């Protein structure tokens, strides 16, 4: 199950 | 940018014997960028239908890919997988050995 | 076993050729399991290992949903990384993503990852903590100071101590057949003379699984590291794994050289020697 998280530059 | 230029490794799925189906396999590794051109070749000839896996990559960020297809190796054929990316001047082209 | 999970992001920029193209893997050890490619006919998360499969709609549709948000946000990240980098929007760049969780023999979670490089280079990683960060360099710090900002690291540290080891540990018992099975390499020596006074001996590994293997060539029961010649670990396409280590060695001399094999799937190391 992948990551919900945002990573945003 | 930096770029690396690819490792490549022609073999079969299984210790070939002539006349039995077997797959044919071509593993491109430690390139970058991730555009590369594959082809697997029988009598210098290109391979209609070539599958491959879906591009990964290793902790070092470097990518890979399988390319292979289905096929019944005889005495006589000669098969080869031919690679370009952009850190070759041409083509480069590994013939298979079925004992290396 | 250990066992570990991993997802794979990629987002290569194409200027002139349309949007940012991007790919998400998952792999549970050495087998992948799911895919993502916005490149589709029509994206969505699909199923790569039979034991995936089973999961309900609700899985693949949240699952699809996910990466394409992210495929979304790896877009503008390339456009961010730009400005970082002074870059023009002429060249083709690359954002990668490496995330997961290990776990121990116990089935506890040893260590959580999530690194990302820019154009093949670190770029920023989570440390081992799974609350603070090591940026590579001045632009990194842009980012890092953003995502401390934004307390990124805390809901990492959730789904890394969480769903992640949650959801390894349903897939390991689903797929149990395949992902708790090793299958030790068929082995063999094969030998070959280069000239009348050498001759090429070749240990080989086959059908094994997992990748993971140690094969060392050693005389009068000295490791020969700098003289071997040792293939990269290689995939056969059926799961398995392939894997070589050559010696050049003087003719009459063959048997003070042994091969020795180290896998997951052996009880003990197994020594080998050519047999003419």
């Amino acid at each position: 199950l992948s990551s919900p998280v945002t990573k945003s530059w | 940018m930096i770029q690396r230029t690819p490792k490549i490794q022609v073999y079969s799925r299984h210790p070939a014997e002539n006349g039995k189906s077997n797959f044919l396999n071509c593993y491109v590794s430690g390139f970058h960028p991730s555009d590369i051109e594959v082809d697997l070749l029988k009598n210098g000839e290109r391979i209609e239908k070539v599958e491959h896996s879906d591009l990964s990559f290793s902790k070092d960020w470097s990518f890979y890919l399988l390319y292979y297809t289905e096929f019944t190796p005889t005495e006589k054929d000669e098969y080869a997988c031919r690679v370009n990316h952009v850190t070759l001047s041409q083509p480069k082209i590994v013939k298979w050995d079925r004992d290396m | 076993g250990s066992h570990s999970m991993r997802y794979f992001y990629t987002a290569m920029s194409r200027p002139g050729r349309g949007e940012p193209r991007f790919i998400a893997v998952g792999y549970v050890d050495d087998t992948q399991f799911v895919r993502f490619d916005s490149d589709a006919a029509s994206p969505r998360t699909e199923p790569r290992a039979p034991w995936i499969e089973q999961e309900g709609p609700e899985y693949w549709d949240g699952e699809t949903r996910n990466m394409k948000a992210s495929a979304q946000t790896y877009r503008e990240n390339l456009r961010i990384a730009l400005r970082y980098y002074n870059q023009s929007e002429a060249g083709s760049h690359i954002i990668q993503r490496m995330y997961g969780c290990d776990l121990g023999p116990d089935g506890r979670l040893l260590r959580g990852h999530d690194q990302s490089a820019y154009d093949g280079k670190d770029y920023i990683a989570l440390n081992e903590d799974l609350s603070s960060w090591t940026a590579a360099d001045t632009a990194a710090q842009i980012t890092q100071r953003k995502w401390e900002a934004a307390r990124v690291a805390e809901q990492l540290r959730a789904y890394l101590e969480g769903l992640c080891v949650e959801w390894l540990r349903r897939y390991l018992e689903n797929g149990k057949e395949t992902l708790q099975r090793a299958d030790p390499p068929k082995t063999h020596v094969t030998h070959h003379p280069v000239s009348d006074h050498e001759a090429t001996l070749r240990c080989w590994a086959l059908g094994f699984y997992p990748a993971e293997i140690t094969l060392t060539w050693q005389r009068d029961g000295e490791d020969q590291t700098q003289d071997t010649e040792l293939v990269e670990t290689r995939p056969a396409g059926d799961r398995t794994f392939q894997k070589w280590a050559a010696v050049v060695v003087p003719s009459g001399e063959e048997q003070r050289y042994t091969c020795h094999v180290q896998h997951e799937g052996l009880p003990k190391p197994l020594t080998l020697r050519w047999e003419p």
